């Protein structure tokens, strides 16, 4: 499914930019 | 016959104007933020995410680890830091809404903030008849702000503790030990002193159905405290009255 495909590659990105938002503001 | 473009159901993927938003949002609060959205998107170099099981009970499990295995499952969902708000939860929603919504949240696992936290910790607790939950919210103030801040206050055989989310380890979870409702509520504010956070208010919440089909609203203000008009002893004559007023309705 595009799809499906679609939404595992959306909820990946937001959580690798949600690691990095962690670091950015857990340094802080 | 009719292929599926279900433009009432919820739930990733998102189209690309939101998608994009999100993007434009992190190069505004991140330093290097334009790097990197140019590094994560796209990148075909990516770790998979799985998506967390919300965990099962023996009947024999005690309660309190039932609120530990609860406060983890809601832990693995991550605190929120993107920048975006992923769902939007009307306060005043049946509590049947508000349990379809976290029933949803659990499919879509993304990150969250401290009201689907508390969303979640009902969903995941009408199961467990002797336990109590209440929302607690807090308002603070801190160097030219005012913070709000809300966590799922909870009871079993007469000892309070507390589920929810925070950027704070010591403003979220808080076991069933408690004695008392004002010990549990000046357990918060030292945490926000740590910090020099000034408390502000704190709204007690009443006790919420563990019936999930419950069309009532939650009563998120059933108590409000001036925590600084009040000062100290009347803070906690009156935060005893608002539990009593709890046990007997």
């Amino acid at each position: 499914s595009a799809q499906q495909e679609l939404k595992q590659r959306q909820r990946a990105e937001i959580y690798a930019l949600n690691r990095v938002m962690t670091e950015l503001e857990q340094q802080q | 016959g009719g292929v599926p473009f279900f433009v009432n159901r919820g739930g990733l993927p998102v189209d690309e104007a939101t998608w994009e938003r999100m993007w434009k949002h992190v190069a505004k609060i991140h330093p290097d933020g334009e790097k990197v959205a140019q590094r994560i998107r796209g990148a075909t170099d990516l770790p998979k995410i799985p998506i967390p099981s919300v965990p099962t009970f023996q009947p024999s499990t005690p309660v309190p680890e039932r609120l530990e295995a609860v406060q983890r499952y809601i832990r693995e969902l991550q605190y929120n830091h993107t920048g975006t708000q992923f769902f939007e939860i009307k306060k005043s929603r049946p509590l049947t809404g508000l349990m379809d919504l976290a029933k949803e949240m659990t499919k879509e696992a993304l990150p969250i903030k401290c009201l689907e936290a508390v969303i979640l910790g009902i969903y995941l607790t009408n199961s467990m008849p002797t336990l109590e939950r209440f929302p607690i919210s807090f308002k603070t103030y801190f160097s030219g702000n005012y913070f709000r801040h809300i966590v799922l206050g909870v009871n079993f055989a007469g000892r309070y503790g507390a589920l929810g989310m925070s950027r704070r380890e010591d403003l979220m979870y808080k076991p069933p030990a408690f004695r008392t409702l004002s010990e549990l509520v000046l357990d918060f504010e030292a945490a926000y002193g740590r910090c020099w956070h000034v408390l502000k208010k704190v709204k007690l919440g009443q006790s919420v159905s563990h019936d999930p089909h419950s069309v009532e609203q939650i009563e998120w203000k059933h108590s409000v405290l001036d925590v600084e008009r009040l000062g100290r002893d009347d803070f906690r004559k009156e935060l005893e009255r608002h539990a009593r007023d709890m046990r007997l309705k």
